[PDB]
């Protein structure tokens, strides 16, 4: 099903199906880390929220991280027998491809290499990058965890204007429910569900399923399992409370909801495999 | 890379050159776009990353295709269809003649599909403008050079600013926007019909400001009306002379009245009003060109 409106500039089906079929093109394998014995998952969530750490030192988007985070994943599963002192260069190579693509100013080849404390140069750095989009076949362009939640709030904040493309939706509540999917990502079994399902079902955490079919499509049946795999991290993040909106020095405040933040999610990841 | 031999240099870039090349062995001819990997700061240049990354999701009749990305040595090479032809060098070639009428329409369709095709992908092109538009020996027309593109979200945020040759670019962008989309591609293919049909650039500002004046010159001095928001625009001033706008007899003779319909269109002030290029595509100027399809009503 397609929650999108009737669209000025496209046919409203053609456009989603064309972001169904993308989700199509880029597989993911939430057991991927079985081709490198030598790591175990909690290695995938420190290096991940190290990179949420990078991200809001450096002001990146949101977006900008969970690009890293995906070509990390698609990465490695095109790879075997990795060991745990090459992460931190395969990550931070990942987040400068990322930053490459989606910032307008983005920051330079030796601050990447200034904030791994002299573990990674910037030499080794490019040659990484290279490795990187050449086993992703240059497939640069995934549909993102948090791209989809920009869908699902815009949908959810229509007038009966319709447009879709002026965003227009609380800041407050978006960062809210980022918090969730922040933790979530960290676990790698996420991966067992499309992004967009991960998405809808962290948004009917915090809503409800008419409002999440309104906006994502989806049917409860779809998001059920995913629902049901959220349900501890959800409750972790109810227990601890609501973020709150920060503002960043040079950031206008109609993009401060955009900006990647981080927090103390290594602990409440203990609690939710509990 | 030892099967394509370098015939000729025809482009260059911050980001390299690009070359004509024939395989020696199939004598297929491409162009490669050759960027010297260890003259770079930062690796590979994020304006090569995205054409990549768009392209290898771009594969339309009317966009230029990308081939093959080849790493050798300190070396990258985008291998790309050539075609023989651009639109600025034909209409210079056609200047004193004209361009046909059906030709300019056939090749206004053509841009208008590979555009809706971009725009239905959610991809801004952001520099629309004769040179970047190819032609081959068989009448098609096709966008190229992508540098300059970018995915858009839905919905968008804020966006690289002053995008577009300055002639190309539309009002919106040169009052200062916040926001923008597949609107700023439409004006500059509007821009571009009627330099087909006059053969001679419709704006050809030498400044910001020249350029915003001579739209409004054009068009009239937007308001409210045509244009709600246009007054609280960054840059915009209530000190603006007040031109009128002018008869498109007088802008576009050649042009019947389809043809002026669908130019006003185009050139709409207010980007949300601006023709669509799928419904640009439906516009009774292509009527004898295309057959609609049946819709289904579910
Ligand atoms: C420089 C180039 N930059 C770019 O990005 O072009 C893409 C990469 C190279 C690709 C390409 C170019 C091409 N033929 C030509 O240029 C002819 C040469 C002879 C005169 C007329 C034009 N066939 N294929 C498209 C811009 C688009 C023209």
């Amino acid at each position: 099903g397609s929650p999108l409106p009737v669209l000025s500039w496209a046919n409203r089906e053609e456009v989603w199906k064309i972001m169904l079929n993308k989700e199509k093109t880029y597989l993911r394998d939430q057991h991927f880390l079985e081709q490198h014995p030598l790591l175990q998952p909690k290695m995938r969530a420190i290096l991940l929220d190290w990179l949420m750490e990078v991200c809001e030192v450096y002001k990146l988007h949101r977006e900008t991280f969970y690009l890293a985070q995906d070509f990390f994943d698609r990465y490695m599963a095109t790879q075997e027998n990795v060991v745990k002192t090459l992460l931190q260069l395969i990550g931070i190579s990942s987040l400068f491809i990322a930053a490459k693509l989606e910032e307008i100013y983005p920051p330079k080849l030796h601050q990447f290499a200034y904030v791994t404390d002299g573990a990674c140069s910037g030499d080794e750095i490019l040659t990484m990058e290279l490795m990187i989009m050449k086993a992703l076949k240059w497939r640069l362009s995934p549909l993102t965890i948090v791209s989809w939640l920009n869908v699902y709030m815009q949908v959810a904040y229509l007038n009966d204007l319709h447009e879709v493309l002026l965003p227009q939706y609380p800041q407050q509540i978006f960062i809210q429910i980022a918090e969730l999917l922040d933790l979530c990502v960290l676990d790698v079994d996420c991966l067992e569900f499309p992004y967009g399902i991960l998405a809808a079902s962290a948004l009917y955490h915090f809503s409800s399923s008419e409002l999440m079919q309104k906006v994502s499509g989806y049917q409860w049946c779809d998001i059920e399992n995913c629902v049901k795999w959220m349900v501890p991290f959800a409750m972790v993040i109810r227990e601890t409370g609501s973020s709150k909106l920060k503002h960043f020095r040079g950031v206008a405040d109609e993009d401060a909801h955009n900006i990647q933040t981080h927090r103390d999610s290594l602990d409440l990841l203990d609690k939710a495999r509990a | 890379m030892e099967n394509f031999q370098k015939v000729e240099k025809i482009g260059e870039g911050t980001y390299g050159v690009v070359y004509k090349a024939r395989n020696k062995l199939t004598g297929e001819v491409v162009a490669l776009k050759k960027i010297r990997l260890d003259t770079e700061t930062e690796g590979v240049p994020s304006t090569a990353i995205r054409e990549i990354s768009l392209l290898k999701e771009l594969n339309h009749p009317n966009i230029v295709k990308l081939l093959d990305v080849i790493h050798t040595e300190n070396k990258l090479y985008l291998v790309f269809e050539f075609l023989h032809q651009d639109l600025k060098k034909f209409m210079d070639a056609s200047a004193l003649t004209g361009i046909p009428l059906p030709l300019i329409k056939s090749y206004l369709f053509q841009l208008l599909q590979g555009l809706a095709f971009c725009h239905s992908h959610r991809v801004l092109h952001r520099d629309l403008k004769p040179q970047n538009l190819l032609i081959n020996t068989e009448g098609a027309i096709k966008l190229a050079d992508f540098g300059l593109a970018r995915a858009f979200g839905v919905p968008v945020r804020t966006y690289t600013h002053e995008v577009v040759t300055l002639w190309y670019r539309a009002p919106e962008i040169l009052l200062g926007c916040k926001y923008y989309s597949t609107a700023v591609d439409i004006w500059s293919l509007g821009c571009i019909f009627a330099e087909m049909v006059t053969r001679r650039a419709l704006f050809p500002g030498d400044s910001e400001i020249d350029q915003l004046f001579r739209i409004f010159r054009t068009l009239g001095t937007p308001d409210e009306v045509v244009w709600p928001g246009v007054t609280s625009m960054p840059d915009y001033k209530p000190s603006f002379p007040k031109w009128a706008r002018q008869d498109f007899s007088k802008v576009v003779p050649p042009l019947d009245e389809d043809g002026r319909s669908l130019l006003s269109q185009m050139l709409h002030y207010d980007p949300n009003k601006r023709i669509s290029a799928k419904a640009a595509l439906a516009h009774p100027f292509f009527q004898d060109v295309t057959k609609p399809v049946p819709h289904l009503r579910l």
